């Protein structure tokens, strides 16, 4: 796991080819790169809604006419088996293409990215492959029928996109494209990715603001106003090409509709409403969800643990995958032979209703859980009138698809649990508002669609362990401001208790892998976090004993008692043996003679001196995307080096 | 005095006492069929004839329909048109809207013969689940052939759900014809073996 | 030998929904007879009354009649005439006990009569804008007086609005009756010299500084 | 103009009074006082609300019932004198204790504030007095008839809170409370400003992250995540307590309609959707908006410079103060007067209707663009049915509000320039609207109110030249995120068309006064030609009688020594713990050998560093010194702020 230096060189070769240029088309080639980075996340969300759509309908479509076919003759045992092996076999070509060719590419992408914009690399990571691999995966995924969303895998997609476009070159086609051959820096690269996850972010839910201060909480750094403004402007674009091409195919073209891909429609129809009294309930609700949060995470934890134990062979782990694809088919359909409650029309609120057992203008209701998308059930979860659900139906099903999406997540898929935490919510917060309902009477205050989306954000809060951004999402995604009193209440508690058992969803699968990953602060000083065997280098090197030294300490202090002069890194070293630099940028590859690298090093790297604090040191390397950091004395001798690897350990 | 400021000139107030009897009589023949609802094929023509009056004045049409705040005669067309569009009487009609249309006097038909079966095949009910049941699925499958062709231009015509509505309530309450569906024995025995394929893959994997 | 009500009604609750076809058939009749004149609150108060006297004769065969299918017609028409005697307002006349017009609005009704009857004697229109004035001073004081009265227990009963809005529609336009208002010159004379002051303090300060 | 440090010391005392704390409730403290600071700011904004909105209802029924007794009568001219003689009754007090008693209150405080966190202390900025001056110079120079608004001065007011229970005592009144001691460190006391000043903006126009995002880029600091989530938590509850106490005033208490001072209303009317084709119309309103913005800030900067010389006794202040607040009556009454058409009186859209002239059922309306609270004129030229506005009418409102407006900005009253701004903009906006839905024949996406939406925008963003603070509230306010590309491109366009011909207004008044105020944003100039080469030095073990020599030169003022001992820089001491010295919680009752005391860890950079890479280090920690080192720990030159602003 390597590092990116965002901490640009400035060498000598920096500085004359800054002339030139402002002797200025770098800033609007920016402002291009990030409209291109919103268009095309906005078309990559288009396409993923579109064909999940179309194939999720023929599914349905071909499933449903089997089961209405053998009721009255009376071979429903065979229709079990037509849909435990359709879901098998969309499953089983989704992953063999994550477990065979790119295991990057497994479930939700924020982790990796979440370590990209702190600066560690995955190898992996943004290569066009794994976009292909990942788009086609979460479709197989999500028409497969697993308990999973296709949300998640939005901000991988949308941050590999603006790593792709960014360089101008493929390294794929083998081509070239001799276009922009300026922003081929790790300083340019890691704030593309950072547009490209926000634009992505934004069309994941329809909340562009949400979607920067994403993009903000990672990648911790110095204030940018000209990267800020144009990361707002991708997300704003991305969220109006998905709500433009989701018009036109929908043939309106004037509603405007769907923002994002998920719509939680508008809460202001004057039973919405909520009051001061019951601002304890929702904090009440804020630890029930930080409980279950932790036990969700608990129970993925001593799972995750097993199966890297026993379960990691590529063929061992395509099998789980198909097997888990049969069972949440043969839940499903259990529980929907087993129960009672029919129901007539309510104007699309199936949208293929079973009539199985029911009396011939009713429908079967759990059936309704089931065979809709997890959206389509959130948002009748919210808005709909009291009276419309069985709290027996309706906490079966919640109890069942709590274990189905808890036993989903860590597989050999690209897959995402937003949807699943928001159908889990949703559903207990909607069960709550029929107890108040119930105590009260017929009360006004006790509207369950209001509780339902409390519910929905304590379980996202308590799994997801996320409070600024996701505040914001769900206040915009609402598109109600008084609503974010209540729920950032809720998001507050839904952390605190959860954080006392257990780490956070993302957090402990970062854990989970070897990964440094630099948090927001400190837990000393600058002489106890160092590493003194050093090794620094002469400006007037002989030659050879650079072979020696770089033949692990990819960067070398410049001395010479033996007095600070800079910085050089392994990769200047290697090209030496500032458009060569960026040339060679992808992919860095007797003996006497003398090495003058008084125009190539970093002539002003920044120092802590040796009695600094560790909240300074610390402070610094956070914000400023170092990698290297130099401890100097009182003499400017350079004793000990602060890497990432010497602050990710306490 | 002028006109239109304290009365009306009397030739567009005859426009406002004949308007007045075909909205009286539309009411009275909505609510004389409103529960056993044979509403949109007994008062089509009333309905036609005050959607033809309410025409003839708006084409004094300032003396009596923008005249005040309140727009009695105004107001009073748009529930007869959200009514009898609430209703879709244009499903029970023709393109011409003269007649019944040939889906629905077959449909009309085909009811009552279902309504003189169960009738008559009565002396329990369990004889009439026999010898009945064909005239209940032909007319089933008939409105699920009527219901997808209305889909096939875009509920239907409240004339034919009403009797459809009749005819389901009595046959599976009151009556309580069921089929038997002995098929509870093969689905547990599937079921009990896709979910014991998990527990053989997990220790299978855990002990070799 | 059918069950009751699935093919077909009762024998008795049938009385009652003929008997309410009966009345609300009158009320469409009476409300668009009343209608362009408006007499509306004053004409169909006593048969607004026994709709709503019937319609709650049939609360107390309810499921028989008012929850049977999709489309409630009694339930519905019941809300029309709700919400058009809602809207016309007629409980600001008809006093407190509907029971007979309001001892507020005969009084405006009665004046309403006199200063027409004021207009069509006195009949360019040079002598009913003279002679005539004191009559419409008085039936518009009585108009603002209840209008204000009103508030506190957002429009009066459809009657009165359009029979006020009748005379201001006769005497402002079709008779031209205005005050002459000669007052431009000292408005003039104010203006002017207020907007000369900033003229004054501006130079003043700017030349003696 | 004294500079604010707003990185600690982190010298040994302060080791050693972190390690006795952490041997929590240090933190729950800061969490407290936000919730705090929310509320109070909250509360302010009801108290003007409410006092504002019974004061000026008391006003115009003065001059209504004085105006409809002598329309029949005779002698209109009378209550032309009552009505200027009102305003300027009202704008004399409300002005004669701004010009007096603290002539800081003036205007809105927005550059005072964003002096205040780009780390220069304008000396009366954040006091009690300067408090109850500003909120009550406010209501009554609303209620005086001025052409302002009310919502710029919450963030100012709500910020002199913030800085006034943190550091929790009273230096007016001279008494003291031990409950806070440890947040006077003037570290703390910035992070509390930029905490009171989202507040302000989000009690204002009900955005709250438009006020976190108000903060974060003023104040342009490294990312703190805490910082953000406690100053988060300050401005929802100052918009819920706001709504809250504004809905229990109101009557039904649950209906909680009213998050902000202005409520633009929702825009799902489903006639109000844009579409592809009509946005490069938007392109055109951001350009007019842009030119219309140059012309305001162009005559308002002649003005102001007509007044910084030649009207600066307070007196001629006061004098001025009150002969604009005559003048917009006289011209509100020779507009009223003049107007032909009138309109029946549809609801509740008049609230004090003037049958001037007209007849007995019709109302004036050119009346209700004036005595009608501006709130409600924007609020009513947004979602309209169209044919509601006659376009002389508009066009007059249109064209003397802008010149009235802009006449009253420089004046010595507390008074904002945000409403008369989306006034001016919803005002010609409007009219754009309407002379499209009469070529295209009254089309569907040719609707009146949508344009009034992006025209208001279009003028905020051309004479107040801010973005992506500014979009993000106009989203929350408008509630539809779908706007948010509209409002954007509009005013992106109305930035750049706007920069090519003079400066926004705040930064314009900003640069009148002689700060030194730093930007966001030269490689060639390298750190060596920005240092300042006389350095008095300190050394460790100096002997006294020359730091009071150093201190006692009163030909350089210099706040920060570095100590040194070849002289090897050792560290850095500043003027007010010498100060201190010479006479760590002996140092924060102060606040309004020397090896132990000094900074032992400075930020230096060598001298060859470049110009971005040192004001890149400055601005974003907040620093007010920077010591220069050579090759070796050598001092030579350092970096004091004013050297950054005058590049
Ligand atoms: C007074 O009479 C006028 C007509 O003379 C009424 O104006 C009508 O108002 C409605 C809705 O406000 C419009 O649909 C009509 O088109 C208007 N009529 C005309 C001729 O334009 C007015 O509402 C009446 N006022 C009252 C209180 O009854
Ligand atoms: C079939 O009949 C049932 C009742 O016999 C109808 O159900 C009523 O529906 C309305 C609104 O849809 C409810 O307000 C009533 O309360 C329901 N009645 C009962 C007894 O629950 C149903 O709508 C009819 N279906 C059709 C298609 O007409
Ligand atoms: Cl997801
Ligand atoms: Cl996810
Ligand atoms: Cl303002
Ligand atoms: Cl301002």
């Amino acid at each position: 796991y390597e590092s990116l230096d965002y901490d640009n060189s400035e060498n000598q070769l920096f500085l004359e080819e800054e002339r030139r240029i402002n002797h200025r088309t770098v800033e609007i080639k920016r402002w291009v790169i990030c409209a291109l980075i919103g268009i095309l996340t906005g078309l990559v969300a288009c396409f993923i809604d579109i064909v999940v759509e179309n194939l999720a309908g023929l599914k349905y479509r071909v499933i449903k006419g089997n089961i209405d076919k053998f009721t009255e003759k009376g071979g429903l045992s065979f229709s079990l088996l037509l849909w435990a092996t359709l879901n098998a076999a969309f499953v089983l070509v989704g992953s063999v293409i994550v477990a065979f060719i790119e295991p990057v590419a497994a479930g939700s992408g924020i982790p990796q990215i979440k370590c990209f914009l702190n600066g560690v690399k995955i190898p992996h990571v943004v290569r066009l492959k794994t976009l292909v691999i990942k788009v086609s995966g979460v479709i197989l995924s999500v028409v497969g029928g697993l308990a999973v969303g296709k949300e998640g895998p939005m901000i991988h997609s949308g941050s590999v996109i603006a790593a792709g476009i960014s360089q101008g070159r493929s390294t794929s086609l083998k081509r070239d494209f001799k276009i922009f051959e300026y922003f081929r820096r790790d300083t340019e690269k890691r704030d593309f990715v950072s547009a490209g996850a926000a634009a992505g972010v934004s069309a994941a839910f329809g909340a562009p603001v949400g979607g920067v201060l994403f993009s903000l909480e990672e990648g911790a750094s110095f204030w940018n106003q000209f990267l800020t403004w144009r990361i707002f402007f991708a997300s704003m674009i991305s969220t109006f090409t998905l709500n433009f091409v989701l018009s036109i195919y929908h043939g309106n073209m004037w509603d405007l509709s769907s923002p994002g891909l998920i719509n939680f429609g508008r809460f202001d129809s004057e039973k919405m409403a909520y009051t001061i009294h019951e601002i304890p309930v929702f904090i009440a609700m804020g630890v029930v969800g930080g409980v279950l949060g932790a036990v969700f995470n608990a129970l993925n934890y001593w799972l995750t643990m097993f199966r890297i134990r026993y379960i990691h062979r590529p063929c061992l782990q395509v099998i789980e995958a198909v097997l888990v694809a049969a069972v949440t088919a043969t839940v499903a359909f259990v529980l929907i032979y087993s129960s009672r409650d029919c129901q007539p029309l309510q104007g699309g609120s199936m949208s293929y209703p079973l009539q199985l057992f029911c009396a011939d203008g009713e429908y079967n209701s759990m059936a309704a859980a089931f065979f809709n998308t997890p959206e389509k059930s959130v948002v009748s979860l919210f808005h709909d009138p009291p009276g419309s659900y069985n709290p027996l139906t309706l906490g079966l099903f919640t109890l069942v698809y709590f274990f189905l999406a808890c036993w989903t997540y860590g597989l050999t898929v690209s897959a995402g649990v937003f949807i699943p935490s928001l159908l889990i919510g949703a559903a207990w917060g909607r069960l709550f508002g029929i107890s108040l309902s119930y105590l009260t009477g017929a009360a006004i205050w006790a509207d369950p669609g209001k509780y339902a989306l409390m519910g929905a954000a304590a379980q996202l809060g308590g799994i997801v362990r996320m409070t600024l951004s996701l505040t914001v999402i769900m206040m915009e995604a609402t598109s109600n401001v008084t609503y974010g009193f209540p729920i950032m209440l809720v998001l507050m508690t839904a952390k605190i208790v959860g954080d006392v058992f257990i780490e956070g969803l993302y957090d402990m699968h970062i854990q989970l892998q070897s990964v440094p990953f630099l948090h927001w602060e400190a837990p000393l000083t600058a002489r106890e976090v160092m590493s003194t065997p050093v090794t620094c280098l002469r400006r007037r090197e002989k030659v050879g004993v650079i072979v020696d030294v770089l033949s692990n300490h990819n960067g070398f202090p410049v001395v010479e008692p033996a007095r600070l002069q800079g910085l050089i890194l392994r990769s200047q070293l290697i090209v030496l043996l500032l458009k060569d630099f960026r040339d060679a940028y992808p992919r860095f590859p007797e003996r006497e003679c003398t090495m003058d690298l008084s125009e190539f090093m970093n002539p002003s790297p920044y120092t802590v001196p040796q009695e600094a604090s560790l909240p300074r040191v610390f402070k610094l390397f956070r914000a400023l995307g170092l990698r290297h950091l130099v401890v100097v004395d009182n003499r400017n001798q350079v004793v000990g080096l602060v890497t990432r690897k010497d602050l990710a350990r306490y | 005095l002028p006109p239109d400021l304290p009365d009306l000139d009397p030739e567009c107030r005859e426009l406002l006492l004949d308007f007045a009897n075909s909205s009286a009589e539309l009411t009275g023949c909505l609510v004389r069929s409103a529960r056993p609802v044979r509403l949109c094929q007994t008062c089509y023509p009333l309905f036609q004839q005050v959607v033809s009056k309410m025409d003839n004045i708006s084409r004094c049409a300032r003396s009596l329909l923008m005249a005040d705040r309140m727009q009695i005669v105004v107001i009073l067309s748009e529930f007869f048109n959200t009514t009898w569009q609430e209703a879709n009487c244009a499903n029970c009609l023709t393109n011409n809207s003269e007649e019944l249309s040939n889906s629905t006097v077959y449909f009309l038909n085909l009811f009552n013969h279902t309504l003189t079966c169960f009738e008559h095949n009565l002396q329990n009910y369990s004889e009439v689940c026999k010898n009945c049941r064909e005239a209940y699925k032909t007319l089933s499958s008939l409105y699920s052939e009527m219901q997808k062709m209305n889909e096939l231009e875009n509920h239907l015509c409240i004339d034919v759900e009403d009797a459809m509505n009749i005819t389901r309530k009595l046959w599976s309450r009151t009556f309580n014809c069921s089929v038997p569906c002995s098929d509870t024995v093969p689905v547990i025995a599937v079921s009990v073996f896709i979910l014991f394929l998990p527990v053989v893959f997990y220790l299978s994997s855990f002990l070799h």
